[PDB]
RNA sequence: GCGUGCGGUUAACAACCAACUUAGAACUGGUACGGACAGGGGGAAUCUGACUGUCUAAUUAAAACAUAGCAUUGCG
RNA sequence: UCGUGCCCCGUGUGGCGAAAGGGAAGCCGGUUAAUAUUCCGGCACCUGGAUGUGGGUUUUGCGCGGCAACGCAACUGAACGCGGAGACGACGGCGGGGGCCCCGGGCAGAGUUCUCUUUUCUUCUUAACGGUCUAUCACCCUGGAAACAGUUUGUCUGGAGAU
């Protein structure tokens, strides 16, 4: 797993071709949002404070990028 | 503070072997274990490393020597005459 | 006397050019600001050119004649001087100390003694300085 | 001989002991005499006596190690290099 | 609590290819980990001394970290030590101007000789 | 035990002139009392260089050049023919014929006497360790100097445990058994 | 917040934090106080083997054997 | 191309022999009546191969920076050589790190409660693999030490350059 600190970065990752999937992870506890995206080798996170921007990037990233919420429960 | 009155280094074999052999392996146990200068770097840091070998903890270098003092008489007597030998044979 | 001046061929002993030859350009003694010691401004070799044989073609003898060169601000205890001596008239002033506070002019000085060097090479003389020193 | 005018060098002119103030000396060409001792390394002798000749610089071998050059300069620790920059009142530079 | 722990492999003795530490899993429970020996130091092919700046693995690790990781940006790097490398210079410079100056001295005798003979 | 303590093979340049060879290591040999050299050599014929393993003399030195030939100075560590050394030179690993790479003085502390020469039959007449004299041909080189390690047998061994230490790499049979502490069918002496 | 040029060694002072040993004293119960457990009897001598070590698995563990030390013989 | 040859090199010789020696690479969670570092989920790694993209280098053709120790994502390298790793005893005390043991506070649960006990006990965890900032030895630069200094529990180190 890696850790993506820069958003350029990360928007060339969640749009490169091998990127199947990605999913927001939401800590209130922390007051913050995780973004990964998982691609063939690698998952990669962006860390963001949760805020209306960071919620609005969703809309940046590529529409043909599934993108899921991540549920309160894993279940199996 | 003397600890021991004369068996000094061969104190460890206590009431043991002899007296006339612990003083016999005292003399080389006191040489084997003393440190010597160098006569490469002038140091007090040569230390046997096995028997007949010499080394210098300064300057790395190792001598091949006595099996417990650094030099031997006979070694020391053979370099003079060598060098006798040596100028008689160049002149 | 000093041996420490300009046109005095020395041997780099330390850092990424150790072992090759350099030309003193400046000698510092009293040092400055930044290097606080006696130091030299040099200009040296860092890729000699090639062995040429008789049975080689013109074309392969110009490529394997280049010279890549380098500036450096040395210490004078990572020097070994030699008793050769460069004159060359084309690298007076070539470098100062202003110099290395600009990539450019680095360039522009190592494209002058490149130019400087592959000339008196071609002259033939001074051959002790384009030879590598084997070590 | 060279051990009186040694002393008498040390007494009443300038010197430096050991071997990179004696490269120092070298280098800028203020050094009268330098003596290199006996057991000195043969690499270290070689490029003294190299940095002697190109300064122009008289080269003494002294005869015995590091531990007498420094009992003969005066000193409780070992010399092997050193270099005299100023003879004061011996006559060490004239032989 | 358990914290008493069991090999994770079928060798039972304590052998130096065995050897284990303890972790604490995210599971809560503690267990081993067989890890492999550590890493040795390069060293330098003239006097010895750990090479600084070079990573300390097994050898086979060496195959997989790029060439500056593995050296040193000098003449012998990697292979030799700094100190090292500058008394080779030193060594090769004064022994080649040595050879010139015998070389000089062998045919100004030569010369000589010839002139005595003539 | 790595390699026999052997010299290097009489070839040309040991015939003729000198061979310069390059002390690197001073190792311990077990079973044996004297210490082991490790001289490196130039091959004549090829790039490659050659490793060697001489005894070692008192007084050789890692770093040190030595010298092996017909025309090598007479110093500790050098290798010379016998017939190029003067009479009252000791040397050690001395060959009973040129080219056997040593055969006589080996063990510490221990040399052979060059006591004369022969130049007309090309003999040499030496002194063994034991006191015997000898005729060898002047050709035999042997090294300059005494094996090192002398002075080894005047410490005592004091215990059991250190002649059990000392046997145990030598293979030479320890404990003893006395004869006249055996049964008659284990020994003549026995009983 | 760093740079100097100074000046002073009563910080011999304050604030906060922390653990296990050692010594001394009063009081107090007693048939017992290393309260169970754990844990040398000591001494005068003689013979004997120097010592540590080893053997007769399944009747003998020893003054037997070995040992270091010493002596002799053979071998270039 | 006299087309049906010529040149270079030297070291020998094959195999078996270790589920405790050497050795490429996997962790956590869950799952069965019975297997699990093997299944399932998530997250990785090694070895080998092919061939792209980005980035790098180059018109001073094979990078740049630092006095130096050396650094940085790259940054040509056949034959023939040199070196390192693999690769190494026993014992003693000292220091660092993980885990365990121990103490205090807090939320939740449980037990005790004639009296006492703000009480006694239980859960409070974080893997491989990576990034980043640091960690004894050692090494480099300045400078030149007797009124010798630094310094370990253990007396070693320093004009061969200490503090
Ligand atoms: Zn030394
Ligand atoms: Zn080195």
């Amino acid at each position: 797993p890696q850790e993506v600190s820069d958003i350029k970065k990360f928007i060339e990752i969640c749009r490169r071709k091998d990127a199947s999937s990605a999913r927001i992870k939401k800590n209130p506890k922390t007051q913050q949002i995780k973004f990964k995206v998982r691609c063939q080798r690698f998952l990669y996170t962006l860390v963001l404070k949760d805020s209306d921007k960071a919620e609005k990037l969703k809309q940046s990233l590529p529409p043909n990028l599934q993108i899921k919420d991540v549920p309160k429960r894993n279940k199996r | 503070s003397k600890r021991t009155k004369k068996v000094g280094i061969s104190g460890k074999y206590g009431t043991r072997y002899g007296a006339s052999l612990r003083k016999l392996v005292k003399k080389q146990e006191v040489t084997q274990h003393a440190r010597y200068t160098c006569t490469f770097c002038g140091k007090n840091s040569v230390r046997r490393t096995a028997v007949g070998i010499w080394s210098c903890k300064s300057c790395k270098k190792t001598m091949a020597g006595g099996a417990y003092t650094v030099s031997t008489p006979a070694a020391a007597a053979m370099r003079s005459t060598l060098r006798r030998l040596r100028e008689i044979t160049e002149a | 006397m000093k041996f420490l001046k300009t046109s005095r061929v020395c041997l780099v002993t330390r850092g990424r050019y150790a072992g090759k030859k350099v030309v003193i350009i400046q000698p510092v003694d009293q040092g400055t600001k930044s290097h606080p010691y006696g130091h030299a401004l040099v200009a040296g070799i860092e890729r000699y050119p090639s062995k040429i044989t008789r049975r080689m073609s013109k074309a392969r003898i110009e490529k394997r004649s280049k010279i890549k060169p380098f500036i450096k601000v040395i210490n004078y205890n990572h020097l070994m001087p030699t008793r050769y001596t460069l004159e060359l008239e084309g690298l007076k002033a070539v470098i100062n100390a202003d110099t290395f506070k600009e990539p450019s002019q680095r360039e522009e000085a190592k494209k002058t003694v490149k130019k400087v060097l592959e000339d008196r090479y071609n002259s033939g003389k001074n051959r002790w300085f384009f030879t590598p020193l084997r070590f | 001989s060279i051990g009186a005018k040694l002393a008498l060098v040390i007494k009443s002119g300038k010197v430096v002991l050991g071997y990179r103030s004696t490269l120092k000396a070298l280098r800028s060409g203020k050094a009268k005499l330098i003596l290199i001792a006996a057991n000195t390394p043969p690499l270290r002798k070689s490029e003294l006596e190299y940095y002697s000749m190109m300064s122009k610089t008289p080269v003494h071998h002294y005869s015995g190690t590091n531990i007498e050059l420094g009992t003969a300069c005066g000193k409780l620790f070992r010399c092997s290099t050193m270099a005299i920059l100023d003879a004061g009142d011996s006559d060490i530079l004239a032989d | 609590a358990p914290t008493r722990v069991t090999y994770r492999r079928r060798n039972p003795y304590n052998t130096t290819s065995n050897r284990t530490r303890v972790i604490k899993t995210p599971g809560g429970q503690l267990r081993v980990l067989h890890i492999k020996k550590r890493g040795t130091a390069p060293k330098c092919g003239d006097c010895g001394i750990k090479l600084p700046g070079i990573p300390a693995l097994r050898p086979r690790e060496y195959a997989t970290i790029s060439k500056p990781k593995k050296t040193v940006q000098r003449a012998y790097g990697g292979s030799r030590c700094g100190n090292c490398v500058r008394d080779r210079i030193i060594r090769a410079f004064l022994i080649e101007e040595q050879k010139i100056v015998k070389k000089v001295l062998k045919e100004q005798s030569q010369a000589e000789k010839k002139a005595s003979k003539k | 035990r790595k390699a026999p303590a052997k010299f290097r093979p009489l070839d040309y340049a040991e015939r003729h002139g000198y061979i310069r060879g390059i002390v690197k290591e001073i190792i311990h040999d077990p079973g044996r009392g004297a210490p082991l050299a490790r001289v490196v050599f130039r091959s004549p014929y090829k790039y490659k260089q050659i490793t060697e393993t001489f005894i070692a003399n008192e007084g050789m030195y890692t770093g040190q050049f030595i010298y092996a030939g017909k025309n090598a100075a007479l110093t500790v560590g050098n290798i010379l023919p016998l017939s190029s050394v003067p009479e009252g030179t000791v040397v050690s690993n001395v060959e009973e014929k040129p080219g056997d790479r040593g055969a006589l003085g080996r063990t510490s502390g221990n040399y052979v006497t060059v006591v004369g020469h022969n130049p007309d039959e090309g003999k040499t007449r030496i002194k063994l360790p034991s006191g015997a004299k000898k005729v060898v041909p002047s050709s035999s080189r042997g090294m300059i100097g005494i094996v090192a390690g002398g002075g080894r047998t005047d410490k005592p061994l004091l215990k059991a445990s250190r002649a059990k230490h000392k046997f145990a790499v030598k293979r030479n049979r320890w404990p003893k058994t006395r004869g006249v502490a055996m049964n008659p069918v284990d020994h003549p002496h026995g009983g």
